[PDB]
RNA sequence: UUUUUAUUAAAAAAUGGUAUGUUUUUUUU
């Protein structure tokens, strides 16, 4: 009749019901560092893309200078030599990785 | 209201709300049982 | 029975083990116990 | 981890214990 305690009706038993509370109830790192290595390679690639953006901005500056010389469209500063200066960047970053591995 | 229909004298209970509400605390056992039994009779009256 | 209110007869005496099966549905094995389901819950939301 | 609350009833008759069945007329001629 209440919280699962009691009998449905006191009729039929010699008792009045009246359930009571018990009153005595006891109520008690990363193993594959190649992850970091690949993250570093990816961030180096994104730095390369950042330098490509810088190259495009320099190309816009070159286009403005060419238009000014004509006064006295869109052009590209360097088609492939920027890849060689990027190769220098690869050499420098490889040297940096070698030095860091030497330090560790 | 200010306007009604003059029920009969015996149709006014005058204390029905006393036991329709909860029982006041610290009352003896027999009083609590009386409250509960009167409420039971009222519930049976309303059900049918 | 709400502990301040009336107590009546069962009105439904059909609860024998005619199924003879616990139905593997209400078993403790597959049930998350968080709080006991009081009868106030069974009265406030009778259909759930 | 602190607190509780829950209170069936209920008396009278006949069985049952001073059976029962009986029981007083106005005409004859």
């Amino acid at each position: 009749s209440y919280n699962g305690i009691g009998l449905p009706t006191p009729r039929g038993s010699g008792t009045n019901g009246y359930v009571m509370r018990n009153l005595s109830h006891v109520k008690k790192v990363q193993d594959p560092s190649i992850s970091e290595h690949e993250c570093r390679r990816q961030i180096e690639s994104k730095l390369l893309l950042y330098r490509e953006q810088l190259l495009e901005e320099v190309s816009s500056q070159h286009s403005t200078d060419a238009a000014a010389s004509d006064s006295n469209s869109k052009t590209k500063s360097l088609d492939e030599a920027d890849v060689e200066i990027l190769v220098q960047k690869y050499r420098e970053q490889l040297l940096k990785e070698l030095q860091l591995q030497k330090s560790t | 209201k200010r306007s009604g229909a003059t029920k009969r004298a015996q149709d006014v209970p005058l204390i029905k709300h006393w036991y329709l509400e909860h029982c006041p605390p610290n009352q003896p056992v027999k009083v609590r049982v009386s409250y509960q039994k009167l409420l039971k009779s009222h519930v049976m009256n309303k059900l049918h | 029975a709400i502990p301040g209110g009336p107590k009546f007869e069962p009105l439904y005496k059909d609860e024998a083990p005619e199924m003879e099966d616990w139905n593997e549905f209400n078993d403790i094995y597959k049930l998350i116990i968080r709080h006991p389901i009081k009868t106030e819950y069974r009265i406030a939301f009778p259909y759930l």
